């Protein structure tokens, strides 16, 4: 059906996005 | 200071050069919008100009009113003439299209069964078909209520009465239940060609039950023809008249307000218990005399 | 009638101390070497008030907290707090939706204002606490004679018209008349300025109390000798108490950025009322029944004020002063930290403060040849050429013969800032031997001292003979010190390379000359002389004694002159170069002597070498100093007696027609209304000292600065800054920071704006078309406070565009923190094709969906009913409430999504003003984290779980983030080819309209 869309794993998904890019930061402001 | 309103050669703030600020605003404004306008335009094309791209949010159909009253409570007095007056004029422009008069265009309406019927399948939902013939729906198949000339008109003057109609939905196949009814409360053995509904004092406990329903069908079943669905879309199918089906209070204590809610079942329907509406229905009532 | 008592404060102080010591002993009542019974001084001491300063009057209760609560922009935003719940009046009333959405926003507001003013707060009060960590007062005890007998009470059981026995250490217990006295010599260095340490005697000298010998001064102590003296002033009565007060009691003045601060709220609010407020009259003047017409104001005009930058500022501020709390400088409160960077005259005193305040060696005399010996600090200077035997001989001279010697405890500190028990010529001398011809402590003990001679009464010689360590000559050793004059008198012989020779008068006029050069430079100058004795008259064994002439007092053999002054701290010159390299003036004011002032101004610049002052332009012309004309002196040296007979427009004159200028010969009070002059330009005054003479300087200027160890307090507590190593050159940076930091402030206002273009914009138009609501209020939450936070943080770090300390300091009148160009950029241009690109964002979805643009014409209006369940789009679908609300919601996430997006362009194209960012670069790391950490923030609130539940806000299909891409993209676009363009042609169109 045209009528159920999987939210569950671009949601498991962009929180991937969202740790990674803010854990990258993490590496990028501690330069030591 | 707080006076440089008409200073020499300038005006307040600044004016000497204001064609120069204003000129390059309109240019700007009338740029900022050509790319814009540019953009919605392309955001348009890609419109399929009939199936709606995105429909996963509607997933559950719901169950709907005639009288779509100020919060689903009927509250009126079968004496006073205008009492009820807000709520059968609602009834009365609700219908207004489906007159056996209004629809005598054959050109553009076909005469279907007369009886719940199988899927009425016209095509594809691409558009090398042409205009697609809208099934008739005549006032007969409610009775008692707008059922023409026998009785009606109070339209609930004396026992209240109010039709339930399903939302729309572009392709809607509805699946109802198999004849393994996942408990389906009393109902007949018509679950092959018909999508159910039924009514309740209250939810899933005791309840003020006061109240015997009776429910007016397509034939006499009580739910909704399949002969008209899914629906092809407003440019596809105009003037379309959705199946309407009504539900009846006759046993109803006057003085006190008690609530019903009209559930519908079907593996292609599904509730939601923050929606009182998704698949379900709510309407309190209190025939105050 | 306190303001008359303000008055009298701001004018110079009158006595009585030109008596017959008989006229004294006849007005007060009370014996000379005698004294008071003490009935009678248990008779005065409760008169009045027992010797002592009344507290400062200021002790402001922890209930002083609600001064950070309101101010210029919290008081400007409180209405708003209170503004939320009054629009949530109506919910809480008619059965709406008061329960969660007008009321935790006040709760924010509340909060978000509580924070701003809480960590406001704690800051000024980490800075209030260690700086009250330093007040070591040990309270010194008056030595008071009373009947007959030297009774040395506590420093507080004294009175007016008591004798008081001053010896050396004993601080000066208050303000005496001098009856009598014994080689008094004490120090005021820390009331009037005055330097080295000056002699105290009975008579009548001078007539400005100040100056004058027959009166001492409270808070100064007494260096050596002894006195006797009467006491005029005692408590709040004295000098320094018509000072710490007149101090205490005037204005911290309003500092320039606060103000910058103001002007912005009145273009914030400005514009706020203005349209918004007027705006919803339109509401209901379209057709809107007044009752319900404006159930939305409360809310829809809120977004216009840009909530949150309060917080990002009071950090932009922090940020800054925790890298001056690095460098030793602190300031009391936050606001000063920028004032330095926007100085355009500096006022500075000269002793504590720009000098050491420590007699030092100056300039050497041997073999007809000068020398210029170390005078810093931190020994990073010109050592002499130590080889010549005259050296060694002058050393070991200046090193047998002095009363002083070192401390226990003076190792590891260095050489110079270390303590000397002892006079201040035998200090300094002593001084320059220990660390320039090696050790004193094996070279004074390795010659027997037979018989000293202490400064004399008459002529000026201090001597001493010695036995011979050396296995040459075993003949005596004579040394002596003295006055040129008298010791040119008594001597003939002369000294150079090892050998000897007389006194020619070639060479006796090249002595007038270079002890008249060196003393005319500033320099108290004292000769050196030594002589062998007979040692065939007196034998190897003779015990010489002390009561008649022993040996040739004629035919010495003088060795050098030797030259000392109180030298400049080692950091302070090079700190000037700086000071008139960006343009600022830099005045001299001190209490101090106009030679000695004469001779340190033009060592340190503020007098470049080479203005000729009234008064080198008419001795050297040889004509009447009425002669000159006052144009054609650049420079100008002012004696603070002309000071006294001058009114505004002439000291209007002086500053305005003299690039150079030294005061000499000011009282505390003077100093005052020379801050409160150069405050009669327009510009802004910053000011820097040690004692208490600055006390009102330092309060009345725009800023004061003071010294950490080297000061008092009575002008530690008034100045706005406070100088913690005593380094001079960390105001080099200070005007560096403020200037800046005003620069990149800009840019985080202009930030944070935008974001209010596409945040209003939407409650705008929602209104005008009936449109569904395009972007939430919980979504406008997490910009101006949620995302937002960090990258108007991070642009706080931004470095310089161009070099700082070479454009002059800013007109506070014309350079504006916010100019009018700023909005015609942030909310003229940017926030347009801000809100371009939600709005964008926002049809997409309504579309894609479903909701066809030309569709949604006078929509909201059923689609705002919580009842009408069938609700019609343009392909014929019928739509729920809950369902078409979520589709509400989530076009109030991505929207936000959009706005970070574009926002990205924005922190990008704002970080640099004038400069291409490929010039500049990414340099700055906490900006890429807030671009990471803002996405990651942003995407983390969509998708969490049951995010959707909490906050309204659901996840995002993926085909919407791409969305502002070229928006984000053209609005780089737009800047950075606005930021070249003005790179090319400045002078034409262009730069005058859009730069900020
Ligand atoms: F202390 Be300063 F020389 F005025
Ligand atoms: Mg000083």
């Amino acid at each position: 059906d045209p009528f159920y869309y999987d939210y569950e794993t671009v949601r498991n998904g962009g929180l991937i996005f969202a740790a990674l890019a803010f854990i990258v930061g993490l590496i990028i402001i501690l330069s030591k | 200071f707080i006076w440089n309103s008409e200073k020499k050669e300038f005006l307040g703030r600044t004016g000497g050069s204001w064609f120069k600020i204003l000129l390059f605003y309109v240019i700007f404004y009338g740029c900022l919008a050509g790319i814009f306008i540019g953009t919605i335009q392309v955001m348009l094309l890609t419109i399929s100009e009939f199936k709606p791209t995105y429909q996963d949010r509607v997933a559950p159909p719901g169950l709907t009113q005639i009288p779509q009253s100020q919060k689903t409570e009927i509250s009126f007095r079968p004496n006073d003439p205008q009492s009820y007056e807000s709520y059968v004029v609602s009834i009365v422009r609700f219908l207004e299209k489906y007159k056996d008069l209004a629809q005598k265009d054959d050109m553009i309406f076909e005469d279907c069964g007369n009886v719940p019927s199988e899927l009425k399948e016209r095509g594809e939902y691409n558009n090398e078909r042409g205009e697609r013939k809208v099934c008739r729906f005549r006032l007969e198949w409610l009775g008692n209520c707008s059922g023409l000339n026998d009785e009606t008109y109070g339209y609930k003057d004396g026992k209240p009465c109010v039709i339930i109609k399903l939302n729309r939905v572009l392709g809607f196949k509805p699946k109802p239940p198999k004849n393994e009814s996942l408990e389906t409360y009393p109902v007949m053995k018509y679950n092959p060609y018909v999508l159910p509904v039924h009514c309740t004092g209250k939810r899933d406990e005791d309840k003020e039950k006061v109240g015997t329903m009776e429910y007016f069908g397509l034939g006499g079943y009580p739910g909704f023809p399949l002969q008209y669905y899914p629906y092809y879309g407003k440019l596809l199918q105009p003037k379309y008249l959705q199946p309407l089906m009504a539900v009846q209070f006759t046993n109803l204590t006057m003085d006190t307000e008690i609530r019903i809610e009209c559930k519908a079942y079907g593996e292609n329907i599904g509730y939601s218990e923050k929606d009182r509406f998704q698949g379900r229905f709510d309407v309190k009532i209190e025939v105050k005399s | 009638k306190e303001r008359d008592m303000d008055e009298l404060k701001k004018e110079v102080s009158m006595d009585d101390h030109k008596l017959s010591l008989d006229e004294l002993h006849r007005k007060y009542g009370t014996d000379l070497s005698r004294g008071l019974t003490p009935a009678r001084a248990a008779e005065i001491l409760a008169r009045d008030g027992p010797n002592a300063l009344t507290p400062p009057p200021t002790t402001p209760e922890w209930v002083k907290f609600c001064r950070q609560l309101f101010g210029g922009f919290s008081m400007l935003l409180w209405i708003g707090a209170i503004l939320c719940f009054l629009a949530y009046g109506i919910q809480a009333a008619t059965e709406e939706e008061p329960q969660n959405d007008n009321l935790y926003l006040g709760v924010v507001l509340s909060a978000v204002v509580i924070i701003t003013g809480c960590f406001s707060y704690y800051q000024e009060a980490k800075s209030s606490k260690i700086m009250e960590s330093f007040k070591n007062m040990v309270p010194q005890q008056a030595l008071v004679i009373r009947n007959g007998e030297k009774m040395s009470i506590n420093a507080e059981e004294v009175v007016v018209g008591d004798l008081v026995e001053v010896k050396g250490g004993d601080r000066i217990p208050a303000d005496l008349r001098i009856i009598s006295a014994n080689g008094c010599k004490v120090d005021n260095s820390s009331l009037t300025g005055e330097s080295e340490p000056q002699t105290r005697s009975p008579d009548f000298t001078n007539e400005n109390p100040l100056e004058t010998r027959n009166i001492a001064f409270f808070s100064t102590n007494c260096v050596e000798g002894t006195a006797r003296g009467i006491v005029v002033y005692t408590g709040d009565r004295t000098v320094m108490g018509r000072i710490a007060t007149l101090a205490s009691g005037l204005e911290g003045g309003q500092t320039p950025i606060a103000a910058e601060i103001e002007h912005f709220i009145h273009i914030i609010t400005g514009v706020a009322v203005f349209l918004g407020v007027s705006f919803f009259i339109l509401s209901l003047i379209l057709e809107y029944t007044w009752l319900e017409a404006v159930i939305f104001l409360i809310g829809i005009i809120v977004a216009n004020v840009p909530e949150g930058l309060l917080a990002t500022v009071t950090v932009c501020l922090t940020l800054t002063a925790k890298r001056m709390a690095r460098k030793n400088c602190l300031v009391k409160n936050l606001e000063a930290v920028e004032t330095l960077g926007s100085t355009s005259t500096i006022c500075s005193d000269k002793t504590g403060t720009l000098t050491q305040n420590r007699m030092t060696v100056a300039h050497m005399w041997s073999d007809n040849q000068i020398h210029e010996a170390d005078t810093t600090e931190n020994q990073s200077g010109v050592s002499f050429d130590k080889t010549s035997a005259t050296w060694l001989a002058l050393s070991r001279i200046a090193g047998l013969c002095n009363r002083a010697v070192f401390q226990a405890n003076q190792e590891n500190l260095p050489i110079l800032k270390r303590a000397v028990a002892g006079d201040a010529s035998e200090s300094a001398l002593l001084k320059c031997i220990e660390l320039c011809c090696g050790s004193v402590k094996e070279m004074r003990e390795r010659y027997t001292k037979i018989v000293e001679i202490p400064f004399n009464s008459t002529n000026k010689y201090q001597l001493s003979i010695h036995k011979n360590p050396n296995t040459a000559e075993p003949r005596h050793l004579l040394v002596m010190k003295g006055a040129p004059e008298r010791i040119l008198d008594r001597c003939s012989s002369i000294l150079i390379h090892g050998k000897e020779q007389p006194l020619d008068e070639e060479l006796k006029d090249a002595f007038q000359n270079a002890y008249l050069e060196l003393g005319g430079l500033g320099e108290r100058v004292l000769g050196f002389c030594h002589l062998f004795l007979p040692d065939e008259q007196f034998p190897e064994g003779f015990q010489f004694d002390t009561d008649d002439v022993n040996f040739p007092l004629d035919n010495l053999c003088f060795v050098g002159l030797i030259s000392m002054i109180d030298p400049p701290r080692a950091a302070v010159p090079d700190a000037v170069g700086k000071c008139r390299s960006a343009g600022i003036k830099v005045i001299m004011v001190t209490g101090d002597h106009p030679i000695t002032a004469k001779a340190i101004a033009k060592g340190v610049g503020i007098i470049s070498e080479g203005n000729e002052t009234v008064e080198d332009i008419a001795a050297r012309l040889n004509i009447p100093v009425s002669q000159v004309n006052p144009r054609d002196a650049k420079a100008c040296v002012v004696h603070g007696s002309d000071l006294k007979d001058m009114t505004s427009e002439q000291l209007d004159d002086i500053l305005k027609y003299h690039t150079e200028i030294v005061f000499a010969r000011t009282s505390p009070q003077q100093k005052l209304i020379i801050v409160e002059g150069c405050q009669r330009q327009g510009a802004i005054v910053a000011v820097t000292g040690d004692g208490v003479n600055d006390s009102p300087a330092s309060k009345k200027a725009d800023i004061g600065v003071a010294m950490g160890i080297a000061g008092s307090d009575v002008s530690k507590q008034a100045a706005d800054m406070i100088l913690l190593d005593d380094n001079f050159a960390s105001i080099v940076t200070g005007v560096e920071e403020g200037r800046l930091i005003f620069d990149n402030l800009k840019k985080s206002i202009a930030y944070t704006l935008t974001s209010n273009i596409p945040e209003i914009t939407p409650f705008l138009i929602f209104i005008i078309a009936n449109i569904p609501l395009p972007l939430g209020t919980v979504t406008i939450l997490c910009i101006d406070l949620g995302t937002d936070m960090v990258p108007a943080i991070s642009l706080a770090y931004e470095q310089a565009e161009s070099d700082i300390m070479k454009r002059q300091p800013r007109n506070p009148k014309t350079d504006k923190l916010v100019n009018e160009q700023l909005i015609s950029m942030a909310y003229g241009q940017i926030g347009m094709i801000q809100a371009l690109g939600g709005f964008f964002t926002y049809f997409v979805i309504l579309a894609e969906n479903g909701f066809l643009p030309i569709h949604l014409l006078g929509l909201r209006v059923n689609w705002d009913d919580r009842w009408i369940n069938d609700v019609e789009d343009s392909y014929g679908q019928q739509w729920t409430y809950e369902q078409r609300k979520i589709v509400e919601f989530t076009c109030h996430t991505p929207f936000f999504v959009t706005i970070v997006v574009v926002q990205w362009a924005d922190l990008v194209i704002c970080k640099t003003r004038r400069n291409s960012v490929f010039q500049q670069g990414m340099k700055n790391k906490i900006l890429i984290f807030g671009l990471f950490e803002e996405t990651a923030l942003a995407a983390f609130l969509s998708y969490c779980p049951g995010m959707g539940v909490a906050l309204r806000m659901y996840p995002l299909k993926p085909t919407w983030w791409f969305c502002a891409f070229p928006y984000s993209l053209l609005i780089f676009v737009y800047d950075e080819v606005r930021k070249l363009i003005i790179r090319r042609r400045p002078g034409g169109w262009v730069e005058k309209e859009t730069y900020y």
